[PDB]
RNA sequence: GUAUGAAGAAGGCCUUCGGGUUGUAAAGUACUUUCAGCGGGGAGGAAGGGAGUAAAGUUAAUACCUUUGCUCAUUGACGUUACCCGCAGAAGAAGCACCGGCUAACUCCGUGCCAGCAGCCGCGGUAAUACGGAGGGUGCAAGCGUUAAUCGGAAUUACUGGGCGUAAAGCGCACGCAGGCGGUUUGUUAAGUCAGAUGUGAAAUCCCCGGGCUCAACCUGGGAACUGCAUCUGAUACUGGC
RNA sequence: UAGCUAGUAGGUGGGGUAACGGCUCACCUAGGCGACGAUCCCUAGCUGGUCUGAGAGGAUGACCAGCCACACUGGAACUG
C-alpha cells in the first residue's frame, strides 16, 4: 500500500528534473520545508514556496545546468527498513566534496560539512551530488 | 545505576514465580536488519497482582536459586 | 534476497575438496601392492601405461602410476605412493615413488636428475 | 603536445568465401590536449594502415571531460553492457596500474594519479567505451562552484 | 608477594630489561601488574637509554611492594 | 651466489653501457671493436611487455651487482616517507657502501670497489666494514684501512678520479684516502638513462 | 678475488663455411687476500658477593645490613670463542629447473602415435627446437625442483560488490497465522540517537616514525589502532514507549 | 538430526559447605524446553596471535604469552 511520504517527494524531484518540469508540488510537512531550505542554499533547487494552511502543499522550482538537472544523484539510504546514524567524524564523504550528506540533528537540519564544523552528528536523511 | 528491563509475562502456571520475556530489538551488526531476539527469565514474585500478558518491569539483583537472579518491580500497562 | 533470513542462515558456496583424499593430509604413504600391470591410455595417445593397485590401511583402494623408466615391482613388494594426476590414465590420481623400500634404481639421465632420483657414480 | 596511443593490435586469420584473411584490427586514442578525449577503431591489411584507419576517426571522435588540475579527485564508475570500470584517486607518487586500455585513455586526458580496476567482460572494444562512459561520469570542483547557491 | 623486578627480554647475548611490578607466585614469566620503564645494559648513545618513573616507584613502595637488588642497582643507574 | 656472466656483451644487449670494461679507455679499449650488427640485427624479434619489464629489472639490479631480495627490500623502503618507488629506489642502490667506495674513486670498476669492502680494506666511522649492503649515514667518514692505504692501484684509481666530476652528496681527499658522506643521494645530481616510468610496474604483483 | 690479457689460440657447438658463439674466458701478466687451514696474541659474557679503607651511616660509629667511591684475590660449559696478528698461495669452496604460445631464454641432434610429456594447448605415426641429449642461453641459487594441506588471483555467495522473459531461478492462484513496514500535528520520558569525558582495550606482534654491535636476522623507544564494551553529564530532531 | 525432559519447572524445609546456590536428602504445586533450532552427530582447545588480502574476508590458533582440560580406565577421600 502507500508506504512513504518522502519517496512521493523525491520521485517528483528526480523524475520531474528528468522530464524538464518547471516547478513540482506535493503535501507539506515540517521536515519537507526543513530540507528545502538546505537544498536551496546548496544550489540543488532554484526556489521553494508553500501553498495553504489546512491541507498544506509545497512547490519546488527545479534547477538546471548545461541542458540537464543540477543534480547527478539524490539517494535515500536512510529508509523505513534501515535508518542510518552518523557520528561527528563517522560522517561519510559524498563524492570527494562534490556532494553533501544531510543530517537531521538535535540542533537543526544541516549538511555533514556544517555537522563537522559543529562537532555534531545524528540521523541521515539523504546523500546528494 | 542498576540494570532494569521492561518485558511481558509468558507463563504464570507456578505460584511465586513468573516466566518473563525480554527483547533486544536492535540491528544485526553485519546486516543492519532489525532483530527482536527474545530471551526468557524465571522472575521472582510473591505479590500476585500480575499474570500472563501483563507488561512488567524487572531489576537485576542477587541469585535466589539455581540460574535465577531477576525480580519484579511493577506492572507497566496495568491492563487489569 | 531476504536479509531477515540472512541474519539466521547466511549465503553458502561450494567448498574445495581433495582429488587425493586417501592419503589423509600426508605427502606420501606406504602400500603392500596387490597387483602390478599395464593399461591402454585415454584419448588416441597410443602409449602403454604402467600401473599398480594399492589398498591403504584407512579402507581406501586406488590405482597408482609407475613413473621413472624401469621397475621391479610385484604383489606384496611394498611401495610408497604420493599425489600428482595422470590425465591419460583411468582414475589414476597417484604416483609411485622409489626413494624408499625395494623398488629398483631408475634409468640414468644427464639432465633433470631430481626426477625419481638419478643416482651419482661411486667407486 | 603528442599524447596519442595504440591500445591493442589483433590479427585476423579466419577463412571466408573471399579466401583466407590476413588483416589486422587496431584501437587508438588522441584527444585535443585542452579538455576533450576520444578513440578510434579500424581494420586493414597492414598495421600502419589499420592504425591510420583508426587514428583518422580517433582525431574526429570527441567528448569533453571535466579535468580539474589534470588529476582525479572523486571515485567514479563507468559501464558498457558486460564491461565495467572503477577509478579512484591514488596517493602521493602513485598511479596507474590496470589494463592497457585505461592506461592509454588517461594519457590523452593528461592524468596519472588513478587506481583503476575492471569488472565483468575485459573485452578491449567495450572496456575503452566503458572508460569513456566513466569520464562522462567525471566531475570538477570548478563546475560545482557554478552550481552552489541560488 | 608483589615485587618490583626485572623481566628478562632482549633474547641472547645482549639482554634487555623491562622493569615491572608483579606477583612472585607460580610462573617465572607470569602475568605482570604494571610496567615502570626499561633498562639497557648496553651502550645506546642516548641519554634516555634507560628510563624510570622514580615517583611511580615511590608510589609502589607506597603500596608496600618488595624491591629486588638488581632494581636497586637500576635506581643507581639513573643516579637516584 | 655470483652471476659470473659477461661484462660487455650485456652492455651491448640493451644498447646501454654498464661501466663494465669501459670506464677508463677511449682507445685500445678491447670492446670487440664496437660490434656492428652483421646478419644478427635483421634476425632479432620484438620483446614482449612481460620481457620489457624483466630487461629493466635485471639491468637496474646488475649495474649495482646487488642481490634480488635486497633490491626488493629497497622497493619496500622506497615506498615510505613520500619517497616514490620510482625515485628513492635508485638512491637506495646508490647509497650502499659498495657504491660509495666506487663514487669516492678508489676503484675503477664496481667489482674493484666491492673488493675493498669484501676484503675488509674499508672503514666507516673508523670501524672496519665487510657488509656490501651497508647504508652509509649522513655526515659520516669513509676511509681506506691502515693495512690497505699504500695500494698503488688505489692511488692510480684516484689519479683518474681527480679528472672526474663528484656526486654533490659526498667529498673525498686523494691524499688521506678519506671522505665525508654528506647526504643521501639527491635528485638534484642523481640521474640515470633508465625507464623510470617502467620500474614502477615491478613487484605489482 | 680484482684487474689486464688476441682476427680471437688448444678443445667444443652452430656454420655452403660468409662467419657466429663459447670468449678476455683460457694460457700469459698484474695484483689483493676476506672466509678457510695452521701457528701466535686474545676481549666480552665474571657480575653479584667477599676482604681492607671510609661514613658521628641507622642501632649504641665499625655484629648482620646499607653507602657515591677507592684498592685486591676470585669464578667459563660454550672454547681451538669474538676480534686481531702472522704464513704462503687464488690458493680449499656450486648446483637446480627451464628455454614452440600464455612464458623471459635458441638452436641443433636423437625418439618416432612408440616411448615420454601436460595446467590449457594438445604434442609425438622418423625436422615435436612440446619426449631423451649436446652446445649456447634464461632464471634462481645453498639451494632448486616435486608432492601434501590451505589461502591471493575470484566482483563466482553478492553490505563494500550479482542473478530469476529468452543465458542458473518469481514459487500456478488467492487467503493468511508467527515475523517485518507503515500519513500529520502539539507535548512527554530520554531507551535508540548525537555530543562531551573517563575507565577498559596485557606483553609480544603489526602499521607508521626512530634507535643498538659493521649491517640484516635479532633486540628495542616512540606514534596509531583495538570500530566496541562499561559508566557519568549534556543535547532533543526522529523512531520506540506514553 | 524433530521432538526433548521430568532432579525436570516453580516452591518450601532439614543436612553439609568459605560465601551463594538443588550441593544433598524429604516433601508440596505442576510444569519446563524447541521455532532466535532444544534433542543428536561430525569437526575443533579458546584467545593475544600465526599467515594471507587494499579491505570486508579467507585459512590456522605448534613453538612464544593470557586461560582451560588432561596425564593407563573409572570412583573416592585425605594431606597444604
Amino acid at each position: 500500500s502507500m508506504q512513504d511520504p518522502i519517496a512521493d517527494m523525491l520521485t517528483r524531484i528526480r523524475n520531474g528534473q528528468a522530464a524538464n518540469k518547471a516547478a513540482v508540488t506535493m503535501p507539506s510537512s515540517k521536515l519537507k520545508v526543513a530540507i528545502a531550505n538546505v537544498l536551496k542554499e546548496e544550489g540543488f533547487i532554484e526556489d521553494f514556496k508553500v501553498e495553504g494552511d489546512t491541507k498544506p502543499e509545497l512547490e519546488l522550482t527545479l534547477k538546471y545546468f548545461q541542458g540537464k538537472a543540477v543534480v547527478e544523484s539524490i539517494q535515500r539510504v536512510s529508509r523505513p527498513g534501515l535508518r542510518i546514524y552518523k557520528r561527528k567524524d563517522e560522517l561519510p564523504k559524498v563524492m570527494a566534496g562534490l556532494g553533501i550528506a544531510v543530517v537531521s540533528t538535535s540542533k537543526g537540519v544541516m549538511t555533514d560539512r556544517a555537522a563537522r564544523q559543529a562537532g555534531l552528528g545524528g540521523e541521515i536523511i539523504c546523500y546528494v551530488a | 545505576k542498576i540494570r532494569t528491563l521492561q518485558g511481558r509475562v509468558v507463563s504464570d502456571k507456578m505460584e511465586k514465580s513468573i516466566v518473563v520475556a525480554i527483547e533486544r530489538f536492535v540491528k544485526h551488526p553485519i546486516y543492519g536488519k532489525f532483530i527482536k531476539r527474545t530471551t526468557k527469565l524465571h522472575v521472582h514474585d510473591e505479590n500476585n497482582e500480575c499474570g500472563i500478558g501483563d507488561v512488567v518491569e524487572i531489576r537485576e539483583c542477587r541469585p535466589l536459586s539455581k540460574t535465577k537472579s531477576w525480580t519484579l518491580v511493577r506492572v507497566v500497562e496495568k491492563a487489569v | 534476497a531476504t536479509v531477515n533470513q540472512l541474519v539466521r542462515k547466511p549465503r553458502a558456496r561450494k567448498v574445495a575438496k581433495s582429488n587425493v583424499p586417501a592419503l589423509e593430509a600426508c605427502p606420501q604413504k606406504r602400500g603392500v601392492c596387490t597387483r602390478v600391470y599395464t593399461t591402454t591410455p585415454k584419448k588416441p595417445n597410443s602409449a602403454l601405461r604402467k600401473v599398480c593397485r594399492v589398498r591403504l590401511t584407512n579402507g581406501f583402494e586406488v590405482t597408482s602410476y609407475i613413473g621413472g623408466e624401469g621397475h621391479n615391482l610385484q604383489e606384496h613388494s611394498v611401495i610408497l605412493i604420493r599425489g600428482g594426476r595422470v590425465k591419460d590414465l583411468p582414475g589414476v590420481r597417484y604416483h609411485t615413488v622409489r626413494g624408499a623400500l625395494d623398488c629398483s634404481g631408475v634409468k640414468d639421465r644427464k639432465q633433470a636428475r631430481s626426477k625419481y632420483g638419478v643416482k651419482r657414480p661411486k667407486a | 603536445e603528442l599524447q596519442e596511443k595504440l591500445i591493442a593490435v589483433n590479427r585476423v586469420s579466419k577463412t571466408v568465401k573471399g579466401g583466407r584473411i590476413f588483416s589486422f584490427t587496431a584501437l587508438t586514442v588522441v584527444g585535443d590536449g585542452n579538455g576533450r578525449v576520444g578513440f578510434g577503431y579500424g581494420k586493414a591489411r597492414e598495421v600502419p594502415a589499420a592504425i591510420q584507419k583508426a587514428m583518422e576517426k580517433a582525431r574526429r571522435n570527441m567528448i569533453n571531460v571535466a579535468l580539474n588540475n589534470g588529476t582525479l579527485q572523486h571515485p567514479v564508475k563507468g559501464v558498457h553492457t558486460g564491461s565495467r570500470v572503477f577509478m579512484q584517486p591514488a596517493s602521493e607518487g602513485t598511479g596507474i596500474i590496470a589494463g592497457g586500455a585505461m592506461r592509454a585513455v588517461l594519457e590523452v586526458a593528461g592524468v596519472h594519479n588513478v587506481l583503476a580496476k575492471a569488472y565483468g567482460s575485459t573485452n578491449p572494444i567495450n572496456v575503452v567505451r566503458a572508460t569513456i562512459d566513466g569520464l562522462e561520469n567525471m566531475n570538477s570542483p570548478e563546475m560545482v562552484a557554478a552550481k552552489r547557491g541560488k | 608477594m608483589v615485587t618490583i623486578r626485572l623481566a628478562r627480554h632482549g633474547a641472547k647475548k645482549r639482554p634487555f630489561y623491562q622493569v615491572v611490578v608483579a606477583d612472585s607466585r607460580n610462573a617465572r614469566n607470569g602475568r605482570f601488574i604494571e610496567r615502570v620503564g626499561f633498562f639497557n645494559p648496553i651502550a645506546s648513545e642516548k641519554e634516555e637509554g634507560t628510563r624510570l618513573d622514580l615517583d611511580r616507584i615511590a608510589h609502589w613502595v607506597g603500596q608496600g611492594a618488595t624491591i629486588s637488588d638488581r632494581v636497586a642497582a637500576l635506581i643507581k643507574e639513573v643516579n637516584k | 651466489a655470483r652471476y659470473l656472466g659477461p661484462k660487455l656483451k650485456l652492455s651491448r644487449r640493451e644498447g646501454t653501457d654498464l661501466f663494465l670494461k669501459s670506464g677508463v679507455r677511449a682507445i685500445d679499449t678491447k670492446c670487440k671493436i664496437e660490434q656492428a650488427p652483421g646478419q644478427h640485427g635483421a634476425r632479432k624479434p620484438r620483446l614482449s611487455d612481460y620481457g620489457v619489464q624483466l630487461r629493466e629489472k635485471q639491468k637496474v639490479r646488475r649495474i649495482y651487482g646487488v642481490l634480488e631480495r635486497q633490491f626488493r627490500n629497497y622497493y619496500k623502503e622506497a615506498a615510505r616517507l613520500k619517497g616514490n618507488t620510482g625515485e628513492n629506489l635508485l638512491a637506495l642502490l646508490e647509497g650502499r657502501l659498495d657504491n660509495v667506495v666506487y663514487r669516492m674513486g678508489f676503484g675503477a670498476t664496481r667489482a674493484e670497489a666491492r673488493q675493498l669492502v669484501s676484503h675488509k680494506a674499508i672503514m666507516v666511522n673508523g670501524r672496519v666494514v665487510n657488509i656490501a649492503s651497508y647504508q652509509v649515514s649522513p655526515n659520516d667518514v669513509v676511509s681506506i684501512r691502515e693495512k690497505a692505504k699504500k695500494q698503488s692501484r688505489v692511488k692510480a684509481a684516484l689519479e683518474l678520479a681527480e679528472q672526474r666530476e663528484k656526486p654533490t652528496w659526498l667529498e673525498v681527499d686523494a691524499g688521506k684516502m678519506e671522505g665525508t658522506f654528506k647526504r643521501k643521494p639527491e635528485r638534484s645530481d642523481l640521474s640515470a638513462d633508465i625507464n623510470e616510468h617502467l620500474i614502477v610496474e615491478l613487484y605489482s604483483k
